């Protein structure tokens, strides 16, 4: 008997402009919006993504496949027993690898990172969302509202009498 | 005015009794130096405590150097306080320069100071011809130099000398109050006090006087108590405590409280 | 001609984070915890200001709420989503808030001689209740969703004023009082308003709220309706009590069938008949079968020299108590008396409480012996992750190995008063629990000196994150790895001991060390005067790069605060000695200091040398002093560019009474100096 190769179910993805991506369903499993439609059995012909372009879709696919791979490679606990000290070390490395994968993953331009933020919400990929959502929080961390304004190319909209008043009202912020 | 001076000089009304007693603290101290002995008279007397203008508790901005170069302005503050308290008659217990203040006040207002109790009293500190104030001009100027060059070092070298008896709690309290003093104000008022000579006015003091003298006083020779009992015009008596030092209100509260309650029974 | 077709690149790119749907921004900033960055971003833009206002859950108001500046805040100062409200730090510190009791202004015992016409303050209760209601209404408007509330309660009138606005939602309450309990209050009256108003209460806290146990019994056992519904309780009472008695605890247990968490110091001294014996233990166990967190302690005084006496608790009682409460997961039982042979008790605990995770025992002897082919006592409780021990005089290295083989899930380890433990057993336990051990605590172990203990911790030195140690200095250069995960350190020092040897002992490179606490214990008066150039060695800690938070507790350091007899050293010089080199901490961001206490002075007063020492730490952002000081020292700190959060917390029982009689800090001076500090233009 020939060995039946386990066929990872492919879910067809059709981006906003018409480009198609072939991914495993387990990759498509992560995105809750994609997940939900999978069980709706409307994914036989492929699902439209009118709000996701090819580049953001490819990077989302990259992120989701990487995190699914990390989940699979994590040493699963043996039915209620705490993992052996070797197993703990193996899983700690995968997290560190996945976290390291995450940091440079959001090391993109603001627009792409902003685009990374939107897609994970539309795709309901919380892990990608949170990684991108907190990424902005760190790059705001340690900054005054002014260079924040330049960093996002925000024009300072406060009149001097307003900005003076608000700065003193919020004096317990910086200190 | 007296009323604002009450707030400025921390004038507070406690105790009960028809007998009104005025407590004034000494050098480098404040009215809380009487706390260890405050309860003993609160039962029998309506007690009045106030802070001198030189105390660090009062705003050092309020210290008028030029008016407070003489004990006269301090007597003025005391009298304005007492008039603000509508006191027509009271006894006075003074410590150190407060004794001179009370001497001058009873001279000025004999109608108010029924009886006087003196703890560590000295009308003059500089030794004179036939007068041992216990200090010479060189010693006083050396003290000035030690304090001006280093108020911290002088105060550390002075506070155990002032307290005398080996009571670290009293020495600590005096060190606290002395260090809360302001150096320029302190030099000014010490110059005010050492220069004060009330030997010519003790006989004008009409009120009966109670002198409290310790076994050993670094600044008060026992001959000073003899001079005080000799020259004060009022019927003057000297009570001797079986303890050494200048601030028995902090070191031996029991003995001094005994003496005071004996004295304040009637006046 | 035209020759003009090359200017079409000027479109302002918008910050797409603003283009995000608003709930997404709310979600993002739901993750932001640090209030500094929160309000920085809020100041970046108005839309972000609204987002940060809506994303706040907990808050501690700083300044005087009674001040009209807080009272007249605009509608923008609005926090609908604020859950946890902390009002215990409002200005002034230590004061009754919205208290209906009139101030005791010149009320000495004595009939007022009614011949005096000058400036008598006529009390107006109507106005007082008016401002109390208005401030409560303003607080409710700013903070409508408060369910867990912390407040300083000098008197229950504060509680009566505050409860109606949040009684429907308030489920946890924290009461604060370091000042003396008002003697005129009826027994249990401090707690009655809450037992009467807040039906939603589910957790109660009184660990630091000074009061009598009898008040607790009265208020609780006479309010069974509320007590049947509570879920969490703490009874520390500022640890100013000798401990609850059995007769007090009993009816409490009766009125409360539904508790889950308890913390309570209790009278465990067997010489008292009303001590907590096994009978009280099982009565509590039966009364509250659903309990999950229990932290029980025997209050003691330092004069109790080596408590060799036994406790009123037997191993059989322990076993039965374990059986009666299957739902336990956190347990703390600290005694000064010794419980012998409690290993079978520990076995019954493991069997009857398989969910046991946190264990804390004091003076329990013979818990783990490894004296049989099988693991014994605590060595069987393999599901344990937390383990702290006090006064285990007979714990051995073989016991350590048995525990490590059994408690392979142990993450935090601690021993106190374990004289028989050597560096060999410590190193064995560290190696065995190396993947899991992350925290280790060693205090006052006689054989375990600093260098030996640091050497024995090499296997987990790369993994260890927090460390607590009492420093005992004795009278190839292998590369000892940097403390790569060690972010926190706790230090215990004898009076006069030097911090400098710590760096040499093995603690030199801690790149991730963020916070540290140093405790100095001992009578400095009996200690010989060190040389005038001797310092503690605070500058020696500058080698830690992310060192930001400091907690130097010297309140236990008792000395002649202001003058020592000839040959001894005053607390002014002691402050100079200990605080010297603090300015070396470049990243020093937070400092928590305890002024040393003199027995003769109710106050832990700060001296000027300490003022000068601290004033030069420009990087200090936060400064919390646990005492009092002179008003003339205050203006120095305005020179520090960056400090705001400064409050003299006399948070030690008894909190001294501040009534116009002390040269130390005054309330009006405090308010005007807060105006001074918030008047400085600050960095952003």
């Amino acid at each position: 008997m020939a060995a039946e190769a386990e066929t990872k179910a492919m879910i067809t993805l059709r981006s906003c402009e018409g480009q198609v991506f072939e991914v495993a369903e387990a990759v498509a499993m992560e995105s809750q919006t994609i997940r939900h439609m999978i069980e709706d059995k409307c994914a036989d012909t492929g699902i439209p993504l009118p709000n996701v372009s090819a580049k953001i879709l490819s990077k989302v696919i990259e992120y989701c496949s990487k995190h699914v791979e990390a989940r699979g490679g994590a040493a699963a606990a043996a039915d209620g027993d705490a993992p052996a000290p070797a197993a703990v070390e193996a899983n700690k490395a995968v997290e560190d690898e996945l976290k390291t994968f995450d940091a440079e993953f959001v090391k993109v331009d603001q627009s792409t990172l902003f685009d990374l933020i939107l897609a994970a919400n539309y795709l309901n990929i919380k892990g990608l969302l949170d990684l991108t959502c907190q990424t902005v929080a760190d790059m705001i961390k340690g900054k005054t509202p002014e260079e924040i304004r330049k960093t996002f190319n925000i024009k300072n909209d406060f009149t001097p009498e307003e900005e003076e008043e608000v700065r003193r009202e919020n004096q317990w912020a910086f200190e | 005015s007296g009323a604002k001076l009450l707030q400025i000089l921390n004038v507070r009304v406690v105790g009960s009794g028809e007998r009104v007693v005025v407590l004034s603290h000494g050098f480098g101290t404040d009215q809380s130096a009487w706390s260890r002995v405050l309860p003993y008279l609160t039962r029998d007397h309506r007690v009045v405590l106030y802070d001198l203008v030189c105390a660090g508790s009062v705003n050092p901005d309020h210290f008028d150097f030029r008016r407070y170069d003489n004990l006269d302005a301090y007597v003025d503050d005391l009298l304005a306080i007492l008039d603000a308290l509508r006191i027509p008659r009271c006894a006075f217990v003074g410590h150190s320069v407060s004794a001179m203040i009370g001497i001058l006040a009873s001279i000025r207002r004999p109608d108010l100071f029924a009886k006087l109790v003196l703890i560590g009293a000295s009308p003059r500190f500089l030794n004179d011809s036939d007068y041992h104030g216990g200090f010479e001009l060189e010693e006083i100027q050396q003290v000035f130099d030690a304090m001006g060059a280093n108020y911290s070092a002088w105060a550390t070298g002075y506070a155990p000398l002032a307290v005398g008896a080996d009571v670290p709690a009293a020495v600590q309290e005096f060190s606290r109050t002395l260090f809360n003093m302001r150096p320029d104000i302190s030099l000014h008022v010490c110059q005010t006090v050492f220069k004060t000579d009330l030997r010519g006015v003790l006989g004008m003091v009409r009120a009966p006087c109670v002198v409290v003298q310790t076994t050993r006083d670094v600044s008060v020779p026992a001959s000073v108590a003899a001079y005080l009992k000799a020259h004060l015009g009022g019927r003057t008596t000297v009570e001797f405590l079986q303890t050494e030092g200048h601030l028995p209100h902090l070191s031996a509260p029991s003995l001094l409280a005994q003496v005071l309650r004996r004295a304040l029974a009637r006046y | 001609m035209a020759e003009e077709e090359e200017v079409e690149e000027g479109r302002s790119s918008s910050s797409a984070i603003l283009d995000l749907p608003e709930p997404l921004l709310l979600h993002i900033l739901s993750f932001l915890t640090d209030v500094r960055s929160r309000h920085r971003a809020a100041l970046a833009c108005g839309r972000m200001r609204a987002a940060e206002r809506a994303t706040r859950s907990e808050l501690s108001l700083r300044g005087d709420p009674r001040s009209p500046g807080f009272l007249f805040l605009s509608h923008a100062f609005r926090f609908p989503a604020l859950e946890h409200l902390d009002l215990s730090l409002v200005s002034p510190w230590g004061h009754p808030l919205l208290s209906s009791v009139p101030p005791c202004g010149g009320g000495g015992g004595g009939a007022p001689s009614a011949s005096s016409s000058s400036g008598m303050n006529v009390y107006h209760p109507e106005a007082i209740s008016e401002q109390n209601a208005f401030i409560a209404a303003r607080l409710a408007g700013c903070f409508p969703a408060v369910t867990s509330l912390a407040v300083y309660c000098r008197d229950p009138t504060t509680l009566a004023n505050l409860t109606p606005h949040w009684q429907a939602s308030l489920r946890r309450v924290k009461l604060v009082r370091w000042h003396q309990r008002p003697p005129t209050l009826p027994d249990g009256a401090d707690l009655e308003p809450l037992l009467e108003t807040c039906a939603a209460l589910r957790e109660l806290d009184l660990s630091e709220f000074y009061c009598w146990t009898e008040d607790v019994v009265r208020a609780l056992t006479t309010h069974p309706s509320a007590t049947a519904a509570l879920t969490h309780l703490d009874l520390g009472l500022a640890a100013a009590t000798d401990g609850f008695k059995s007769s007090e605890l009993g009816p409490i247990a009766a009125s409360c069938p539904n508790l889950r968490k308890l913390v309570a110091p209790c009278l465990f001294n067997p010489r008292f008949s009303d001590c907590v014996g096994d009978d009280a233990l099982l009565s509590l166990a039966t009364s509250c079968p659903r309990l999950t967190v229990l932290r029980l302690s025997e209050p003691f005084e330092a004069a109790a020299n080596i408590q060799r006496e036994e406790a009123a608790i037997t191993v059989a009682g322990l076993v039965a108590f374990f059986a009666a409460l299957p739902a336990l997961e956190d347990f703390t039982m600290d005694l000064q008396h010794n419980v012998l042979e409690a290993a079978p008790a520990m076995e019954a605990l493991a069997r009857r409480c398989p969910r046991i995770k946190f264990l804390t025992l004091g003076s329990f002897q013979g818990l783990c012996k490894a004296s049989w082919l099988h693991l014994d006592g605590v060595a069987v409780c393999g599901g344990l992750e937390s383990l702290y021990m006090k006064n285990c005089q007979d714990l051995t290295d073989a016991s350590l190995a048995a525990i490590g083989r059994g408690c392979r899930r142990l993450a935090k380890f601690g021993i106190h008063g374990c004289d028989l433990v050597t560096s060999a057993g410590i190193r064995r336990l560290a190696f065995t629990l190396r993947p899991t051990l992350k925290e280790v605590t060693v205090l006052h172990c006689r054989l375990l000196h600093t260098a030996e203990c640091l050497t024995a911790l090499s296997p987990i030195r790369d993994r260890i994150e927090s460390l607590e140690i009492n420093c005992v200095w004795n009278t190839e250069f292998d590369d000892l790895g940097s403390w790569e995960m060690l972010r926190s350190l706790s230090l215990w020092f004898s009076a006069g001991q030097l911090l400098s040897p710590l760096i040499s002992a093995g603690l030199d490179s801690c790149p991730v060390l963020e916070e540290i606490s140093i405790k100095v214990e001992g009578d400095c008066r009996t200690c010989p005067r060190p040389a005038p150039r001797t310092i503690f060695g605070l500058s020696d800690l500058a080698g830690f790069p992310v060192l930001a938070k400091m907690k130097l507790d010297l309140s236990e350091a008792v000395g002649y605060a202001l003058t020592a007899p000839t040959g001894q050293m005053d607390l002014s010089l002691w402050e100079r000695f200990y605080l010297h080199g603090i300015e070396s901490l470049q990243t020093l961001y937070e400092l928590d200091y305890w002024p040393p206490q003199d027995k003769d002075v109710h106050h832990r007063s700060l001296t000027l040398p300490a003022v000068g020492l601290i004033q030069r730490c420009v990087g200090l952002r936060k400064l919390f002093i646990h005492g009092t000081t002179h008003e003339h020292f205050m203006t120095f700190f305005l020179s520090i560019p960056n400090l705001r959060d400064m409050q003299l917390r006399e948070d030690y029982y008894p909190a001294p009474e501040n009534d116009l009689m002390f040269t130390e800090m005054r309330a009006e001076s405090w308010l005007r100096f807060e105006v001074q500090l918030n008047s400085r233009q600050i960095d952003d």
